[PDB]
């Protein structure tokens, strides 16, 4: 009847690296090895009272005593020396390939199955969309998600490292790039002809992202921040800890991962937001809503066991979402 | 049972995986019965063969590391495990929790017999290094030190010594090369008298409340911490009777049909860490077997200690 | 002492559990009803218990911790009390014993059928013994009354041969001439049962609980408390602890391990001194034992002498587990470089780093490694001596009293001790 | 769930539901009046005597900080 | 009669080291002994639910909910520094002597039976195609697992430590050397000539093996995961924990022994995957499913009873791999 199996664990193909921000001037990018990082350092902030009342504090009395005595926090802040108006963003990202074989299965005959549909896939329409998108979406720096929205002017350069040396080298302008319209160029073209034989397995590809944001003289950078269980006051009201790993502030892989993933433009929904995160269910957690709810039949689960189980192929973008699934990776099966 | 001749000093071994449970009771560094059976082992093996006997283990402990962790919200810890193969079915077999442990730990041999005047010091402290550098000190593989800087020979000190003097110099460097570790003692005398403080303090107190109470530490109320003489860690001090002895043949599934089995309960009593330089001489930190066997009691302590 | 009663309190246990297993069946059709009271309602469940008390057995000691795929034999047996001194075990357990329970989990009732109080005393030792008011109690002819007697006692004795299973523990033990005991442990659930007792009424304890309360409120208390730092958990069963024992059943894994560690246990880093004016009161002086040390020298120090000379001795023992921290300190420092004391520096203590740093003799041929063999350098624990005489409490009564010439007696032999110590470094 | 009130002192929670591990959490918040001095993430899991033993500890640091900051005055 | 002993356990022999793991560049691996360890730190992670459901919570509102609950997790990461691509992994092999020599043995004729079983395998053949694969999977670094799938160059280096000095130096090309053919070469006959006189001796052989593997500059390097049960406990925990010894990212030494003795190419289902790790029962974790299955005659209890009770000596391959087992250990004997 070919069941779907129980573990259907796939690796994570795009492997990317915590991206590292330092600091410098614009048009001193082209020697940048020696930029200094970005530090994660701490300031106060005295909080006043602007969030929606609950109907019960709302008199005048008790609002003005909670007004009179304020709570006082520290946050860390990383921001731009002074001198610097320039943010670098830097990391690696390894193209691995053979996405269709998932990494744990308790079914043989399912894997099979499996293996045989991406295979289809890949000779009727292999990683090209995919690969197209993926460096769309490198190509524009999502990957900077608050630093890019008021930069002045982006500037991703995407070296192909072979044996330590770069083998071809790319230099996008960000903003001209959109973050919601995939267009066709030829440098573009290259990098996904470059990411699709690492996709495919043809070829191993590993390529070192420098992305040049114009923010400003200090300006606040945003890199990844960490969650704080407990605030206490021997830790003196810790409120925000951003990320960093040696004295210098970073992103976190996954963050560069999902704005990676933004290739999502056939949801059921109207694109006028535009790409969504790869993801079952296709979620967004700043929009709190699912695109491709199990309720319409287009999320990855179910196109994944008609395309796989049933052999009901689903449409040429519907089945590109679903690779893209697969690409991404996860802990796919049931319990 | 006897004064050694030598004391041959097994230099820094770095045991991988030592069972880190020493008793039903108590976790943490192993059992000296396992140094002592270890040392057993090794006169089994190489000890018959260079006619010296060795009895008499004396451990220093240069490093303890605990493969545990800390689960949050709660003050106590659990052991890290290993993922053991599946079974027939391919399911995920029954767990048995056990912890791991990685030793560096360096010992300290009572050698006694003729095959000292037979061989060279070197020749029969370099047979019984690299007979110890392929076994196993308490469940855990030993790293023979492959690829480093500087190796560590032996170095066995013939007890005899000609002078007082000389013998003195020779402890002190023996204790020095032994340096960053802490040698483990028995205390039977400390665990009693202490059991006879707190039966003045109050009656029908057990042993094992007084060996309970000489490992927590106390609040007394004006708040202080009531102190203690030393480390004072709970150890497995042997085996008692559990069973009569039966004969080699009559228990089902032993390990071999000629040793007699006797099902046994573990006994556990008070050891001390000490800083090595706080001994008179290096042959008292030596673990002794002490079998007893007419009545149970298959002890291992510290004879000759003070 | 009149067998109706116990009758009428072993009708009344039976009656209870069929109303319990009643209001959990809630049945109201299909004749359940008479099918549950058809089996628990007479003497024929005990004839039913007859076939249940075969299968279970009360040991004290028990296998089934070790591996739980092994098949042994669970004996219960008191343990002889060792006529050496100063050693526990499973012996001391003498009326504050609890019988551990081996078996199915559905026969495991009848426990409490071997365990009630009917006339003030255990039914086990009721049945040790022929009374008169037992073997009329449970059946009305001899006969049944025997072999249920029997059956029933049956359940302390070990059940088939003297077995231990090759996934148990055997350990190899050396006699003194020319011998071997095989000497197979079993795991203690008295035991360790009445250790995690212990441990409860310890840690969470309302009396236990109440001192920890006053100890917040920094107020006083007729009775003190404990904490006992890192313990350990180690869970028999993984999912599924009554198939352990009953006793592992009640504490559900948990069988909470004392911490035997050295005191190496939390090794934390080595660190080299480089910018800083002395090693004893700047980087040695902040490691938490010498701080613990120094805490309780200060506590010691200011002090009445009723007990003085024992105290002293006490201080003594005190004030060398100081020095010995320092050469314990001397001996991590040989774990760093060989030549770190050979680094630029305004201020490195320079007059300690000849003691700091034994390995720069191999660095330097003759440029410090004659130093160190002409000077021999002892003072230097003199300077940590001053370090100690911070260690001491600033009261004038141990001035004018002799307790600063015993203070001052022991500090001078201790470091007479330390610098005869670091006088022979050189061999 | 609902704020716990221990004398002066309110344990309050947030609206929102955080999932940290898999469990469901919530942020407590201990207030004395005014001012807040500990913010600490708890499970949903937890019993009010729980989340009343994990700020137990600051309660009574506090509590000794004020004997200790307004003791009256001794006279020999 | 010929009873089986009723206990009957092996040594693990072929032991390894817990494999340390440090970070540097590629063409400086002769100058690997100053090399920085890799660091396990923490993270933070906020992910969305992409599990399956399971048709009760697919409506909208609750999957919506769902969503709007923020899903975060701490998880332990090892990554390699932004200025060293290659992974440096290095243990310490102990191959030991009497390879069929029991720890424990109930009957003297079933032992004397056994060895004289033993010394007829080596009298035959001897370990010589054993420890051909040994080395061969010493050879190509599958001890590297995950850190061995997406790297651009793997090299073993393996020396054979005598005394205290480097007896021979083998130097293999890791990815060359495939993960599941096992060929002939001249420098693999000479280790395989060695582990097999270690096998055959009375002492020890002692090889130090370290793998350089270059994975890519900042990259997320792999060591294993700690097995920590969250025993149902109230308060959340950290989802993903690592291995360290000091301070310093390592393998566990039973991952490293799987990984050598993944050698099995001869049991009776496909050989799609290749060779499995020997295993009585022949278990593989990865897949959920058992090969040499009891109900057939070719798993490892069964070719013992026929091989040293009935005389019933199978093929040389069925041969391979029950002294392969004996080799691995094991707590064997039935009750």
């Amino acid at each position: 009847i070919l069941s779907t199996a129980s573990v259907l664990a796939f690796e994570r193909k795009l492997d990317p690296s915590d991206a590292l921000m330092s600091a410098g001037a614009w048009a001193q990018r082209d020697a940048s090895q020696e930029w200094p990082a970005v530090t994660v350092r701490e300031k106060s902030v005295r909080g006043t009272i602007s969030n929606r009342l609950k109907t019960k504090d709302r008199d005048p009395a008790k609002l003005d005593a909670s007004i009179q005595s304020p709570n006082l926090q520290t946050v860390d802040v990383a921001n731009l020396p002074s001198d610097a108006d320039t943010l670098k963003v830097r990391f690696t990202l390894r193209v691995l390939g053979g996405a269709g074989t998932p990494s744990a299965c308790n079914d043989a005959a399912y894997r099979d199955k499996l293996l045989q549909t991406v295979a289809t896939y890949v000779n009727d329409q292999g990683f090209a969309e995919l690969a197209r998108r993926y460096a769309h979406n490198l190509a524009n720096a999502r990957f900077l998600w608050r630093n890019r929205v008021g930069a002045e002017a982006v500037e991703v350069r995407i070296n192909h490292i072979r044996q330590g040396e770069v083998a071809r080298a790319w230099r996008f302008d960000a903003l001209a790039i959109g973050l919601r319209d995939f267009k066709a160029d030829a440098e573009l073209d290259a990098l996904a002809e470059l990411i699709a034989s690492g996709l495919s397995g043809s070829g191993h590809v590993l390529l070192e992202v420098v992305a040049f944001a114009r923010i400003g003289d200090g300006q606040e950078v945003f890199p990844s921040q960490e969650l704080i269980l407990d605030k206490g006051d021997k830790k003196g009201q810790k409120s925000k800890t951003l990320y960093s790993v040696r004295d210098a502030a970073a992103i976190h892989s996954q963050k560069i991962g999902n704005a990676l993933r933004t290739i999502d433009t056939w949801y059921p929904d109207e694109d006028g937001l535009g790409p969504i995160a790869v993801e079952p269910y296709g979620s967004v957690t700043s929009q709190g809503k699912a695109y491709r709810q199990p309720k319409q039949k287009l999320d990855f689960y179910t196109l994944l066991d008609n395309w796989v189980l049933r052999d009901e192929a689903p449409a040429v973008e519907q089945q590109h979402y679903v690779i893209a699934n697969l690409i991404r990776g996860g802990v796919f099966g049931e319990a | 049972v006897t004064d050694p001749e030598a004391l041959l000093l097994l230099p820094r071994l770095s045991i991988q995986n030592a069972n880190a449970i020493s008793s039903p009771l108590t976790w943490g560094f192993p059992s000296p019965g396992a140094f002592t059976g270890f040392v057993h082992a090794l006169q089994r093996r190489v000890g018959i063969s260079l006619d010296i006997e060795l009895d008499g283990v004396g451990i220093v402990c240069h490093r303890f590391e605990a493969q545990i962790s800390q689960p949050a919200g709660k003050r106590t810890k659990v052991f890290n495990l290993t993922r053991n193969p599946l079974n027939r079915d391919g399911s995920t077999a029954a767990i048995v929790e056990e912890g791991r442990a990685h030793l560096e730990v360096s010992l300290l041999l009572g050698v006694h017999g003729d095959g000292l005047d037979d061989h060279p010091a070197q020749e029969i402290a370099r047979q019984v290094q690299e007979q110890a550098g392929a076994m196993r000190l308490a469940g855990g593989s030993i790293l023979p030190w492959c690829n480093e800087r500087f190796p560590a020979p032996n170095a066995e000190l013939l007890m005899l010594g000609g002078s007082d003097e000389q013998r003195r110099k020779n402890q002190r460097r023996l204790t020095r090369r032994l340096l960053p570790g802490f040698a483990l003692v028995s205390r039977e005398a400390l665990l009693q008298q202490h059991l006879e403080t707190l039966r003045t303090t109050l009656p029908e107190a057990t042993t094992l409340d007084a060996l309970l109470d000489l490992c927590r530490i106390n609040f007394e109320p004006p708040w202080q911490v009531r102190d203690k003489p030393g480390w004072l860690v709970p150890i497995p001090a042997g085996y008692n009777a559990l069973s009569p002895l039966y004969l080699p043949g009559e228990v089902r599934n032993a390990r071999d049909r000629e040793t007699p089995l006797r099902f046994v309960e573990n006994l556990f009593g008070l050891g001390e860490w000490l800083s090595p330089h706080r001994v008179a001489a290096l042959s008292d930190l030596l673990w002794y077997h002490h079998a007893e066997p007419d009545k149970g009691l298959y002890r291992w302590s510290t004879p000759r200690f003070v | 002492p009149t067998w109706q009663e116990l009758r009428q309190f072993i009708e009344s246990f039976i009656q209870e559990r069929l109303q319990g297993k009643l209001d959990k069946l809630q049945p109201d059709e299909d004749d359940k009803r008479q099918t549950l009271l058809a089996t628990h309602r007479r003497e024929a469940w005990l004839a039913d218990a007859a076939r249940r008390v075969g299968q279970l057995q009360l040991v004290t000691h028990t296998l089934k911790p070790i591996h739980p795929d092994a098949r042994g034999s669970n004996l219960h047996s008191l343990p002889q009390a060792p006529g050496q001194p100063g050693l526990a075990g499973s012996h001391e357990l003498g009326d504050r014993l609890v019988s551990d329970v081996v078996g199915n989990a559905a026969a495991l009732d009848v426990f409490k059928f071997l365990s009630l109080q009917y006339q003030g005393k255990n039914l086990l030792n009721w049945l040790t013994e022929d009374s008169a008011e037992a073997l009329q109690a449970l059946s009305d002819n001899a006969e049944q009354a025997r072999e249920w007697r029997q059956a029933f006692i049956g359940i302390t004795t070990v059940k088939g041969a003297p077995a231990s299973h090759s996934l148990a523990k055997q350990l190899y033990f050396p006699l003194p001439g020319s011998g071997y005991h095989l000497l197979a442990p079993l795991f203690p659930t008295s035991l360790v049962h009445h250790v995690h007792a212990l441990l409860r009424e310890a840690r969470f304890g309302d009396a236990a609980k109440a001192a920890r309360e006053a100890r917040s409120r920094q107020e006083s208390w007729p009775h003190g408390f404990s904490e006992y730092p890192n313990l350990a958990i180690q869970k028999f069963g993984g999912t599924k602890p009554q198939n352990i024992s009953q006793l592992n059943n009640e504490r559900r894994g948990e069988n909470w391990l004392l911490p035997s560690l050295p005191p190496n246990w939390q090794r934390q880093n080595v660190n080299a001194p480089m910018r800083h004016s002395s090693v004893f009161e700047h980087d040695f002086g902040r490691t938490p034992e010498v701080s613990r040390l120094t805490r309780t020298l200060q506590r010691f120090l200011a002090k009445t002498v009723h007990n003085n000379l024992a105290i002293r001795q006490r201080r003594a023992q005190l004030v060398a587990q100081i020095c010995d921290e320092a050469l314990q300190y001397a001996a991590r420092l040989r774990e760093l470089e060989p030549g770190w004391s050979a680094t630029p520096g305004c201020q490195l203590h320079d007059a300690e780093q000849l003691w700091l740093d034994p390995l720069r003799a191999q660095t330097d041929e003759t440029f410090l490694q004659r130093r160190l063999r002409g000077d021999w350098p002892a003072e230097v624990g003199n300077r940590f001596a001053n370090w100690l005489n911070r260690a001491v409490s600033s009261d004038s009564q141990i001035l004018g009293s002799p307790e600063a010439a015993q203070w001052s007696q022991e500090l001078s032999k201790e470091l007479t001790m330390f610098k005869e110590i670091l006088e022979d470094e050189r061999d | 769930m609902n704020a716990i009130h221990i004398g002066p002192f309110s344990i309050t929670p947030a609206a929102r539901g955080l999932h940290y591990g898999g469990l469901p959490h919530h942020q407590w918040t201990l207030y004395y009046g005014p001012r807040e001095m500990a913010i600490k993430t708890l499970p949903d899991s937890y019993t009010s005597s729980e989340v009343r033993d994990e700020f137990s500890d600051i309660i009574a640091e506090f509590v000794i900080d004020a004997r200790h900051r307004y003791a009256p005055d001794v006279l020999e």
